């Protein structure tokens, strides 16, 4: 969840808002295993009813998000349900353990390309315009992450929009990302310069991948 | 002597507008069929299977002309090769249909076959259904016959499924033309283009447009 005043600024300015729940366990081996674990239930069901608590009188906000990058647990299906049961006015979605569970109205992968499938056991990133048309599959498609501008980027990025343009279902996407994670330091002079990972002496980092 | 007036044009035409070549006369075979006064009159063959075709109902109902008698009986027996493999007899009287009764006319065969050979483009297994029509002493009045294919055909969730397996229709549209016969088929030509078809790959074909 932002800083309060962004919401206020998105009601005004009108931009459509993903207000997402703060919690991420990318890290964890295999990414579930806090999130499947009903020890984790209570810490992870403040994080979201808290958030709908604060921000679901806010017209910008269309749609709610469990998180990020968690897997999928038995808890993600739990605060589905709870947001669901509370507030009948904005889809859920989540991306976690394959884009498309039970945990989300919306398939919402992230780097799935336009033609190409990426057949990952378990978690396959199939073509979008293939992903539509899976045996029994009805739902929306926004992808919650694509195109990743990571320096001299956004190659292909025509070819999402001419499928989004031509396939009713496929209905966008959110680019990765808006600004450079980039952090200012000073030469001896006081001139300063953009650093990324490693350049305070933290480490393991992971370098440029914060821009 | 038989006389035959055949007509080039009629309202029949109305509904024969394929792309093809517009031709006329009697161009498919000619019969004479014997059959008794008490005969086998239709018969439908149905295959149905649990869950992983290990097991199969072979269901045949049979209907007759003539007069009905206590005496009457239907025997379906089914074959691979020169072994029998199942065999049901019934006298006529089908079930209770409605408020007026059943199909006094009618019997349905069942008929439970383990482990059944399955057909397919790829493996086209067949058994032979004879249908007996005879007295319960054992006289036989007549028999009728077809090749039977235990198969299973759905649509679920979306596929086209042939025993429980997602089709690829690897398929052609096939007019019956003869360059020197024009639309008269005989069995060589017929071979012929199967031969070939398999032998490029096809398992389909659509009877464009008749
Ligand atoms: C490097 C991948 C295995 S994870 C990948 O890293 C990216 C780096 O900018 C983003 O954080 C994405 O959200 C994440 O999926
Ligand atoms: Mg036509
Ligand atoms: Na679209
Ligand atoms: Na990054």
């Amino acid at each position: 969840p932002n800083h309060p005043l962004w919401y206020t600024l998105c009601d005004r300015y009108g931009l459509y808002v993903v207000d997402e729940a703060n919690i991420e366990t990318h890290g964890m081996v295999p990414m579930n295993r806090l999130t499947d674990d009903p020890r984790w239930l209570p810490a992870m069901s403040e994080r979201v009813t808290r958030m709908v608590q604060r921000d679901r009188n806010h017209p910008s906000v269309i749609i709610w998000s469990l998180g990020d990058e968690s897997g999928h647990g038995a808890n993600h299906d739990a605060l589905y349900r709870w947001i669901k049961s509370v507030d009948p006015s904005r889809p859920v979605q989540y991306e976690g353990g394959g884009a498309d569970t039970t945990a989300t109205d919306i398939i919402c992968p992230m780097y799935a390309r336009v033609d190409e499938d990426q057949p990952f056991p378990a978690v396959p990133k199939w073509s979008i315009k293939k992903w539509l048309s899976l045996p029994g599959e009805t739902r929306p498609l926004i992808l919650c992450e694509y195109a990743h501008a990571m320096g001299n980027s956004l190659g292909g990025f025509a070819k999402y929009w001419q499928a989004f343009r031509q396939y009713p279902r496929l209905q966008g996407g959110f680019v990765w990302d808006w600004v450079d994670q980039s952090l200012i330091k000073y030469d001896e002079n006081g001139n300063p310069w953009s650093a990324y990972g490693g350049d305070f002496g933290d480490t393991p980092n992971d370098r440029q991948f914060c821009m | 002597r038989l006389a035959v007036m055949v007509l080039r044009w009629s309202d029949g035409s109305y509904l024969e507008d394929q792309d093809m070549w517009r031709m006329s006369g009697i161009f498919r075979d000619v019969s004479l069929l014997h059959k008794p006064t008490t005969q086998i009159s239709d018969f439908h063959v149905a295959t149905r299977f649990n869950d992983d075709f290990s097991r199969a109902v072979l269901e045949a109902e049979v209907q007759m002309c003539g007069e009905l008698r206590d005496y009457l009986r239907v025997t379906v027996s089914l074959w691979q090769g020169e072994t029998q493999v199942a065999s049901g007899t019934a006298p006529f009287g089908g079930e209770i249909i409605d408020e007026r009764g059943g199909y006094a006319d009618r019997v349905t065969l069942r008929l439970n076959v383990e482990n059944p050979k399955l057909w397919s483009a790829e493996i086209p297994n067949l058994y032979r259904a004879v249908v007996e029509l005879h007295t319960a002493d054992g006289t036989l009045i007549e028999a009728e016959a077809c090749d039977v294919g235990f198969r299973e055909v759905r649509i679920e969730n979306g596929l086209l499924l042939l025993n429980g397996k997602p089709l690829l229709i690897r398929g052609v549209n096939r007019h019956e033309h003869h360059p020197l016969h024009g639309q008269v088929m005989d069995e060589q030509t017929m071979v012929q283009d199967i031969l070939l078809m398999k032998q490029n790959n096809f398992n389909a074909v659509r009877c464009s447009h008749y």
